[PDB]
């Protein structure tokens, strides 16, 4: 399964730009997707969404009236025009696919990434932590906040946790706290109560040093949560 | 909404599995499917050439219409325990070697009437039109003329012509049908070169689907 | 000649054992504590999307999850909390009689008229389930078909045969061949050590899967036995059949306990189902409804009315929250 | 085939078996111990019930 | 004879009220809606009931002469009679056309007579018949007063409501009837031994009941209409034009293979 991403460069403030993602891999017409951003030195944010057979399309409130999200199922590709570009919308975006069903896995894929510079009621997640300094072997614990208690009435605890890695994509370690994901070490280990959160490693290499993410999926609009970097 | 985001994409995937279910079924009931039975040397192996472990499945189109086949034959196990898997279908079409009545496996042509016997008149099929195929007739009509039907039926009591003898044998076969007042029995005279059982069983075909069709607007 | 013989003299002894073990009855002793009053149990869920008979149903080990075999070849997979698809699996050949689900739940499975089980995977790094296996050694139609784990499953066939295959290669590593009838039922038992089988002959056969050979034969019934179920506690078990009876087998005692029947059901039975505790047998009539049996006094608590047409599987959840039964009039039913 | 069945029916007789009161006291016992844990037996409030 | 003709339009609005809330319950309850025919039926009755609960207003506007609901009302409950008639006519033609189409040409209406189309052809019934009341509502007005469209225009618009509402509907019941009647003669099950020639032609005898109820109850009101414009009388027809909207039911019912097989 991959999702490779094109469009991006350099675009003058005002234009237009489309970015297209290919998706090779997996059975893509059952798969929700989302556009997430990376400004060039701050954490995630989340752009859009687009459902199965496109029946459902969402925007973030910075963006809402001026992107539009598209989907080719026949031709399995993800688009997402651009109109009006600002100067706050210089950034790397990341395809991230994402299937609803019970017990299934959002945002397990993330796409590599494309790259855009322009010349010049909602949920709060908190990472106070920054910067924790770490040795292999060890066990580290990372907190996270919730403006709004992410617990539902069906039970779910909709918070997710990913790590990026220096120089790649994020990766998705729990997609609801205290479900470990699929391929990831025993080692990574969520818990929480209520609006407060813990990822806890038990030990850890020198694979696992990376920026750690924090996203809702209560409701929309899909706010992550500022970065907590690891240093060897 | 009262549901999570998650709960309703799941709520939507549920819909969009909704629809292909129901546009699955509405192309499976505009096919008409036909159970094929008959006996060992009865002779099917023709009419399904014709015409085109575990059950077979045939499928072919004649006149914007398309047909399943189902030859069960291969299923030498309790046919009381798996027959109700066809208790709805459109007709059983009923393939009988009408020249094997002299051959010996217990005459053929007596093991073909039992299991015709068997089969019409089942409870799953009370009203599941038959359309009932005599193959080998050139078989029989050279067979005929040397040996007298009587090896069969003693009390035939008739001319030794193959027009009488198939005629009797027809009338025999047709007179299994108890309470015919629900069901037909659309008989038939094929041959291994013959190319007319196609539209014979596209108008038995017919004739049911207007039946059927009359009993769901309720005019019957 | 003299070989049959010894085989009447041995059927003789054994007869003698067991009516010499017949200490008492189950009924005289279980004649002194109160029955259950009445159990009613309302339609919580009626699940819709099947367009033909729906054959077998299987509860997931979660409890939660549903998966359900339809002859419009459709494995439906629900969520009986929601009432919604979670998958909708397309068989090759929509003739199918059985349906199981993994204990782990990462596999189905399903067979009927082809003479094959079929593995699907429901968790594939796709986002589809796709076929794993066809497990095709079968002479006959698969009646039956339940997970060891997630590499063994015994399939029963109607050729008079069981067999228990390898998923890995596709072989079956053992082969049960002691029946003189076709085989219609399966059921592991709790610790998963041996089963037991009924057949169209009216004897239900319990085989040991590690030995590979039949461990006891019990032959009570009169006609072809549709359905057998396992008891909680793993040393008894009921078997279905069409003479519209129900019988209570042990394992120990070696012969019938309770015999579960009326005068005014004269119609098959198409599945058997155990509560929880052991003390509810629930068994799919012909009628259009299940009846649920004290199975300890042998008397109808209550009726399972609700369906439209014949009651061909049914099932109770693991933690014994609710009873599914499906029906050939394609609606499935969740009842608690 | 005679043969086969003939040492089929000699295992099946040399089984230790138990008396019928016994097993049916295994059954009541059974039943007795895990009524309180039933939900079909005797309905659940609508506050525990997955299914309302 | 005022009193007996208001004891007759009582009657007649109890029995079609309760025969058409009957069928849609038995419809709704005690069988499922699938296929065409039994959407069919539904929509018809409710049409039909539409049509008996506006009755009553008729009856009273003849009882007092004279119309003390005012324009408010008379805008709204000119407008629903002619919406339910419309619809009930046109339910009737769809009907027939549906039968015509299921014996007639049984493979097309193997991909033609499914439920949903049966759905889509209802609610663009009811939408025409909505543009016709919106037509209706438009003109609509109120000027011993007596409550009427107020606009030659009125020639023309009894004109287009006899040749939409009466001949065209006529003639197409009556084409698509005998054309499926010689289709089941010619049919071998149909025109087989004594018990199938007695069902062809009990399958004869309701088709021509049918023709037959809808002509003669329909009839005589669109006489009087174009006669006059080229009081008993005039009551009297329309009357019966309530007991055919009334009466339809009563025989699709009745007279039903799914309803007598259920009952
Ligand atoms: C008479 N009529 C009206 O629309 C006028 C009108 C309506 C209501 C009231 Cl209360 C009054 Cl006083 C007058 C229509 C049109 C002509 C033929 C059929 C009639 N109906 C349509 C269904 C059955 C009766």
């Amino acid at each position: 399964v991959q999702l490779v991403e094109s469009g991006g460069g350099l675009v003058q403030p005002g234009g237009s730009r489309k970015l297209s993602c290919s998706a090779s891999g997996f059975a893509f017409s059952s798969f929700g997707m989302h556009w997430v951003r990376q400004a060039p030195e701050k954490g995630l944010e989340w752009v859009a969404y687009i459902s199965s057979g496109s029946g459902t399309i969402y925007y973030a409130d910075t963006v809402k009236g001026r992107f539009t999200i598209s989907r080719d199922d026949p031709k399995n590709t993800l688009f997402l025009q651009m109109t009006s570009l600002r100067s706050e919308d210089t950034a790397m975006y990341y395809c991230v696919r994402s299937i609803y069903y019970y017990g299934s896995s959002p945002f397990d894929f993330w796409g590599q990434g494309t790259t855009l510079t322009v010349s010049s009621s909602d949920i709060v997640m908190t990472q106070a932590t920054s910067s924790v300094p770490v040795t292999p072997g060890e066990s580290v614990s990372i907190s996270c906040r919730s403006s709004k208690s992410l617990l539902h009435s069906n039970g779910n605890t909709y918070l997710y946790w990913f790590l990026q890695r220096p120089g790649q994509s994020p990766q998705l370690l729990i997609y609801r706290m205290s479900n470990l994901a699929s391929g990831v070490p025993d080692r990574f280990s969520g818990s929480g109560s209520g609006t407060a959160f813990t990822l806890t490693i038990s030990r850890l290499e020198a694979e696992d040093v990376g920026v750690y993410y924090c996203m809702q999926h209560l409701e929309y609009p899909l706010t992550f949560g500022a970065g907590t970097k690891l240093e060897l | 909404c009262t549901l999570s985001a998650e709960d309703k994409a799941a709520v939507e995937r549920s819909k969009m599995i909704d629809r292909n279910l129901r546009e699955d079924g509405e192309k499976a009931a505009r096919e008409v499917k036909l159970l094929l039975l008959g006996a060992g040397e009865s002779g099917k192996s023709t009419i399904v050439k014709q015409m085109k472990t575990g059950i077979v499945e045939t499928h072919f189109t004649f006149k914007d219409l398309h047909f399943k086949m189902f030859d069960v034959g291969g299923q030498r196990s309790e046919r009381k325990k798996w027959i109700h898997c066809f208790e709805g279908v459109t007709a059983i079409i009923f393939c009988v070697a009408l020249s094997d009545y002299d051959l010996v496996l217990m005459n053929r042509m007596h093991e073909s009437m039992k299991l015709f016997d068997s089969i019409c008149n089942n409870k799953w099929f009370t009203d599941t039109s038959i359309i009932l195929f005599l193959n080998k007739k050139d078989l029989f009509e050279e067979k005929i003329k040397k040996s007298p039907l009587t090896i069969c039926y003693p009390e035939y009591a008739g001319s030794n012509t193959y027009e009488e003898a198939a005629a009797y044998i027809q009338c025999q076969f047709e007179d299994l049908n108890k309470r015919k007042d629900t069901k037909e029995i659309y008989t038939h005279f094929t041959c291994a070169t013959d190319t007319k059982n196609v539209q014979f069983v596209f108008d038995a075909v017919t004739d049911v689907i207007i039946k059927n069709n009359l009993k769901d607007c309720g005019l019957f | 000649d003299q070989l049959r013989q010894e085989a009447e003299q041995l059927k003789n002894q054994i007869r003698d054992a067991r009516k010499a073990c017949a200490d008492a009855t189950l009924s005289q002793i279980t004649n002194n504590i109160d029955p259950v009053g009445r159990i009613q149990m309302r339609t919580r869920r009626t699940l819709r999307g099947h367009l033909a008979k729906i054959y077998a149903m299987h509860w997931g080990t979660d409890s939660r999850l549903l998966v359900s075999a339809s002859q419009d070849g459709k494995l439906i997979i629900w969520d009986s909390y929601t009432t919604n698809k979670v998958h909708a699996i397309p068989l090759r050949s929509s003739w199918v009689m059985t349906c199981a689900y993994a204990p782990s739940g990462n596999y189905v499975a399903c067979g009927g008229l082809d003479n094959i089980c079929s593995i699907y995977n429901l968790k594939t790094r796709e986002g589809n389930v796709r076929v794993s296996r066809e497990l095709a050694g079968h002479t006959g139609y698969l009646s039956c078909c339940r997970f060891l784990d997630d590499n063994q499953i015994v399939t029963s066939s109607g050729d008079t045969t069981c067999a228990l295959w390898d998923i890995e290669t596709g072989q079956q590593t053992t082969t049960f061949t002691g029946h003189t009838g076709d085989v219609m039922s399966l059921s592991l038992a709790p610790d998963t050590r041996l089963f037991v089988s009924g057949a169209c002959d009216a004897s239900a056969k319990l085989w040991d899967v590690r030995e590979g050979m039949c461990r006891q034969t019990f032959t009570g019934h009169e006609s072809d036995i549709n359905a057998i179920c396992f008891f909680p506690n793993g040393n008894a078990f009921a078997t279905g059949s069409d003479d519209a009876t129900c019988r209570l087998f042990d394992l120990r005692a070696d012969q019938e306990l309770m015999t579960y029947s009326h005068d005014n059901i004269i119609c098959g039975i198409t599945s058997v189902s155990f509560s929880k505790s052991g003390r509810l047998l629930l068994a799919g009539y012909d009628d259009f409804n299940c009846n649920v049996w004290d199975a300890l006094k042998a008397d109808r608590a209550g009726v399972l009315a609700g369906h439209d047409n014949r009651v061909s599987c049914l099932g109770v959840t693991d933690d014994g929250m609710a009873v599914a039964t499906g029906s050939w009039d394609s609606f499935l039913k969740i009842w608690n | 085939q005679a043969r086969k069945l003939v040492e089929q029916l000699k295992m099946e007789a040399n089984i230790d078996r138990i008396k019928v009161s016994k097993a049916a006291a295994d059954l009541m016992a059974y039943c007795e111990a895990h009524a309180k844990e039933d939900p079909l037996l005797t309905p659940v409030p609508a506050s525990e019930n997955p299914f309302r | 004879i005022p009193v007996i003709i208001t004891a007759v339009y009582s009657v007649v609005f109890v029995v079609g009220l309760v025969g058409n809330s009957l069928v849609m319950f038995v419809i709704i309850r005690y069988t499922k809606m699938k296929t065409a025919t039994n959407i069919y039926i539904f929509n018809l009755a409710l049409a039909d009931a539409l049509v008996t609960t506006t009755m009553p207003f008729q009856s009273t506007v003849y009882l007092m002469n004279s119309w003390p609901f005012g324009d408010v009302l008379c805008k709204i409950v000119l407008s629903i009679d002619y919406y339910n008639m419309f619809t009930s006519i046109f339910t009737l033609t769809m009907m027939s056309v549906d039968r015509y189409i299921a014996v007639c040409h049984p493979v097309k209406a193997l991909d033609f007579r499914t439920p949903l189309k049966a759905k889509i052809i209802n609610i663009c019934i009811w939408l025409l018949s909505s543009s016709v009341g919106i037509s209706a509502i438009v003109l609509g007005g109120t000027k011993v007063i007596e409550c009427s469209l107020q606009f030659w225009w009125d020639l023309f618009m009894k004109i287009c409501v006899f040749i939409f509402a009466f001949v065209i509907p006529v003639l197409i019941i009556i084409v698509c009837y005998t054309l499926m009647i010689l289709r089941l003669k010619s049919v071998r099950l149909l025109s087989g031994s004594r018990e199938k020639d007695r069902n062809l032609r009990r399958i004869t005898r309701l088709v021509l009941v049918v023709v037959a109820v809808f002509v003669v109850c329909w009839t005589p009101i669109h006489i009087f209409i174009l006669v006059e414009a080229l009081l008993s009388s005039y009551y009297f027809c329309i009357a019966l034009g309530y007991t055919n909207s009334s009466l339809n039911p009563i025989l699709y019912a009745f007279l039903d293979e799914n309803f007598k097989r259920c009952f």
